[PDB]
């Protein structure tokens, strides 16, 4: 028996980019042209990259041509593919096979295989934000809580620009959920509270979201 | 370039059968084809690794032929073991490509879904987020269709379906679709409704609940 | 100036698997050693991997040694780094760096860095799942719900074992949350449910979290 | 090799001549470099060989030492110097680390104003909270944030993002979320915010109860 191992597999996002990895056991590489293949949720297998032995020609299915790079380590006995720009019906389990045979020649099939790794292209390219109000309970603070935008950056003004002084727009986190989320505040005078209106201008260019946000006492 | 025109695309049989598949390449080809098995979620198994030409290991109830254009694949006798997909390929020097695999499968006649629909559990509702279930409990053949409605709307995009393979006492599958709703967004609706059709309904069935019912 | 760009950051679990790679541009790779760096939580460098010219030497600090791999592809200008059985400490922003000078030499810093991507390692080596019950409505059917759980598998028995005929648990989905969700379901005697208590005893076998849940009318 | 820095935060004013040491372990010869690394990205070349300038390197940079004691000198801080920086031993094929010193504009201390934030409404009946606690304009940069719920101690479920110093009066601020669902918050009445600052003789606390 020999063996083959499918790494790095697992959720990304439409125009998103992932690397997947195979290594070997009980065999080298170097004697090998090596291949992805996937199976998509239809049941079909498709090819998808193949490398050569001495790494001299490197060719694609046409589906993946120019988007994806196949790479190989002959010496660690590794295989990569790097995947820019994933479309949506990328999504499959995708395996690394060897071409081979027991006398090996200039074309024989695929007589060894891993056992597959996942990889899912969730369609959600963009995400565009929810803002919530942080509401002022000398001097009052105030502000906004933009949550869940995907990628960065957001933007963020007060009263279209006219209010800047006092204000702190912080770095984003990202959440355990893979999505941003910053607070931006202002500090002004307690007495302004009933007569002064403060909104905050979130733009999420990626998205195209504009949203308007009026923060007042509760 | 070639394409293979693999047929049929599910071939329905019981143990002790003889069959045979067929892939037509596109274009010829010098009898560059191979044939693969392939058990659900696994890697493909590679059994005859030029056409008409066994691989060394391999049961000896499998066999095949090769034209240059049309090729076969045959199987003298199906075990339990065989009810797998099965794929041909075109090999070339640095590129392959594959029929659309035919799928063998344990025959029986056509039975339609017995459907159930559950609505989501207190506990469940109560952490924020619904789970509606729809089960097709048991049906034959494979192919069925489920959509959601909610307030008699059409629902798209919020649900993922999952198939159990053939049944080890009567061979029909199953189907269950999971529609999912955050806590708010479920009580702002009644009716939640799935609608199935199949190969053995004459009509459409639909099973309902009405939320808090 | 030098163009490089990594590839292949986010979220990834304790004892989980990554691949990072950088591409370059405006240079070929071949006469550089090329190396991996990361910024850890204290706002400090730590060096992760170097691989010299024609890859004749790895070398690799003590924290990531036998778990990481370093591979390199000058043939299309690549630059790999396997993260297999990732710890919590792994989480940083990684870059790409190019060892180098005005004028090449045997031993030169780090001249051209790509501009990073971040990589982080969530605690959530094995998350259990939360379990719930599907109510029945001369045949009946009930069932048990498991939602958010990783690694696979969730197992479930229906009575521990005194129930088999008519039982189906269905294969997993992977949700946008990129956790796993499941369901198991049983057909009765609709006569039976007044008298038969069914209950399902399930376990998360991974973190051996083991539940039950009784499901009855509602 | 191992590698020591010190100090790790510098505060200083515009103008000034500082200096950061980095101390090996063992001999390193004049196997040492230097690198300036601003917020968010990847980190520039200063010196290398222990003292030569990097083409195109500002004169001001300079660095010297052999063996095990090695000094960074910055003649004339300039707004752009005030940054991460961090000395690195390299050899033939491969390299380490100090532990870095950050170089920020001196001023004197000032407390946090703290300030709490309840979730929203909007945001609660979409079924989750995040409280947000403010440490507004203070000095150093080092502040603890503690959230506790019923006199309970979070932990994990907080996350902590703070800003650059300030361009007109070199403070910092602090904004902490901690994220609940609407199933967790309601369970649990006070939500409070514990910071202590070296501002602050004895810490602070903001609280609000719910509802
Ligand atoms: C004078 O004559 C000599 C020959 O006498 C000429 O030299 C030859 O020049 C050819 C044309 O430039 C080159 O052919 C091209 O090569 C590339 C890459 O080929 C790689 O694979 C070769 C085969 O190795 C296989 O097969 C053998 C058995 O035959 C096995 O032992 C081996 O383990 C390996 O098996 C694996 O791969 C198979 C598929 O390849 C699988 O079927 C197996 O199961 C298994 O997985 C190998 O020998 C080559 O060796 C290297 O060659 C490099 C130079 O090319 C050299 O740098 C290196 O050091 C090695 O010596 C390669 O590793 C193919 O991809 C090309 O395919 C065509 O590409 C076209 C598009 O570009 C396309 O249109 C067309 O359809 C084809 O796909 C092509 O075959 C020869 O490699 C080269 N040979 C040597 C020894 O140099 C010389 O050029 C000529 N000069 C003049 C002026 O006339
Ligand atoms: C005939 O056969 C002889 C012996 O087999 C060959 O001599 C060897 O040649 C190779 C290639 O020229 C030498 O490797 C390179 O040596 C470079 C200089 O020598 C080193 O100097 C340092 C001190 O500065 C010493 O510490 C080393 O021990 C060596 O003496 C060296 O700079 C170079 O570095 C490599 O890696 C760096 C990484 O960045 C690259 O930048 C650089 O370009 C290069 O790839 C190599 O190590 C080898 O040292 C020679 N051995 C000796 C001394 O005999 C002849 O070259 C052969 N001639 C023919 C006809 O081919
Ligand atoms: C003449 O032709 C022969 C083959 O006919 C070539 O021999 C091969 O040479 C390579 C490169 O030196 C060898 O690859 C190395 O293998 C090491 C492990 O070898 C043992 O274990 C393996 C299984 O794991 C067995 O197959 C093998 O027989 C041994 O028992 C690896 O650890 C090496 O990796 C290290 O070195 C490289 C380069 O320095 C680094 O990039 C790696 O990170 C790592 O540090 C390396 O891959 C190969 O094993 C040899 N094959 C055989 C059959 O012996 C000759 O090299 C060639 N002559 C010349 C001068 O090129």
């Amino acid at each position: 028996e020999v063996q083959l191992v499918e790494s790095g597999g697992g959720l990304v996002k439409a125009g998103g980019s992932l690397i997947l990895s195979c290594g070997v056991s009980n065999f080298r590489i170097s004697a090998h042209t090596m291949n992805w293949v996937r199976r998509v949720p239809g049941g079909g297998l498709e090819w998808v990259a193949s490398i050569s032995t001495s790494s001299t020609y490197r060719d694609y299915a046409d589906a993946v041509k120019g988007r994806f790079t196949v790479s190989r380590d002959d010496l660690e006995d590794f295989v990569y593919l790097q995947m820019h720009k994933m479309r949506v019906e990328d999504t499959a389990i995708y395996y690394c096979a060897r071409k081979g045979s027991d006398r090996l020649s200039d074309n024989d099939p695929f007589d060894a295989w891993g056992p597959g790794t996942v990889v899912t292209v969730s369609p959600a390219s963009t995400k565009g934000p929810s803002v919530f109000p942080l509401a002022p309970s000398g001097t009052a603070a105030l502000g906004c809580l933009v949550k869940d935008y995907f990628p960065e950056p957001v933007t963020v003004s007060w009263n279209s620009g006219a209010l800047t002084s006092g204000v702190h727009t912080f770095p984003a986190v990202l959440q355990s959920s893979g999505l941003y989320s910053l607070s931006s505040v202002v500090t002004v005078p307690s007495s302004s509270l009933g007569t002064q209106t403060y909104i905050c201008n979130v733009n999420h260019k990626p998205s195209n979201t504009k949203v308007d946000k009026k923060v007042e006492p509760k | 370039d070639v394409v293979m025109t693999q047929s049929p695309s599910t071939l329905s049989a019981s143990v002790g059968d003889t069959i045979t598949i067929t892939c037509r390449a596109s274009q010829s080809i010098e009898t560059w084809l191979a044939w693969y098995q392939q058990k659900p979620g696994k890697a493909p198994k590679l059994l005859i690794y030029k056409a008409s030409t066994l691989k060394t290991g391999v049961p000896s109830r499998f066999s095949g032929s090769g034209s240059g254009t049309e090729f076969t694949l045959t199987i003298s006798g199906l075990q339990f073991d065989d009810f797998a997909t099965y794929h041909c390929q075109h090999y070339a020097g640095y590129s392959a490509t594959f029929g659309q695999g035919t799928r063998v499968e344990i025959k029986r006649t056509v039975a339609a879904p017995s459907v159930f629909i559950f609505p989501p559990s207190d506990e469940q509702l109560k952490s924020g987020t619904a789970s509606v279930v729809c089960l097709l409990n048991n049906f034959y053949p494979r192919e069925a269709k489920v959509q959601w409605k909610v307030d008699n709307a059409l629902q798209s995009g919020n649900s993922q379906e999952s198939v159990t393979e053939q049944d080890s006492k009567d061979s029909t599958y199953s189907l269950s679709s999971t529609l999912t709703l955050s806590k708010a967004d479920y009580e702002k609706h009644k009716v939640y409704a799935c609608e199935v059709t199949h190969q053995g309904l004459s009509s459409p069935v639909t099973k309902s609940f009405n939320r808090g019912e």
